C-alpha cells in the first residue's frame, strides 16, 4: 500500500503515466488497508431516555435514565 | 475567686492589710475550615450514581 501510493505520488517527478493495471493494484491494496483500519461507532442512548421498570432501577440499577455519551 | 485569711489575737484592728479582687478570663475561639472538595466528570459519576448520594 505505502509503496504504491509513493509510486503514484512520484511518477510525476520523472514525468510518466501510471498504467491501468498499476492503478487497479494500488486500489486493491489501499482497500485492504482501509479494511484493516476500519472501525464503526455505536450510537449511545440520548440521555433522557427512560430505562424502564423492568430493569429494577429501584434496587439493581441506580439510574432511572441512561447516562448518555461519556 | 479565691481568698486568704489573717491570724491576729486582737479585735479593734479595723485598719490593716486587706485582700484584693482580681478577675480572670477564659477565651474560646474558632478554628480553620474542615473542607473536602472533589472535581469530576458528571457523566462518569452518573453512570452508576444518581443524585450523588
Amino acid at each position: 500500500a505505502v509503496g504504491y501510493q509513493l509510486l503514484l505520488r512520484m511518477l510525476s517527478d520523472y514525468s510518466l503515466e501510471p498504467t491501468p493495471q498499476v492503478l487497479s493494484n494500488a486500489q486493491r491494496s489501499y482497500d485492504a488497508l482501509m479494511t484493516d483500519t476500519l472501525v464503526v461507532p455505536s450510537m449511545r442512548r440520548r440521555g433522557d431516555f427512560p430505562v424502564g421498570q423492568g430493569n429494577k432501577y429501584d434496587v439493581f440499577t441506580s439510574d432511572r435514565y441512561y447516562p448518555g455519551d461519556l | 475567686h479565691q481568698f486568704s485569711s489573717l491570724r491576729t489575737p486582737t479585735g479593734d484592728i479595723s485598719g490593716q492589710n486587706k485582700n484584693n479582687l482580681i478577675s480572670g478570663k477564659a477565651t474560646g475561639r474558632v478554628g480553620n475550615y474542615i473542607t473536602v472538595a472533589v472535581e469530576y466528570q458528571q457523566l462518569e459519576e452518573a453512570i452508576k450514581l444518581n443524585q450523588l448520594e
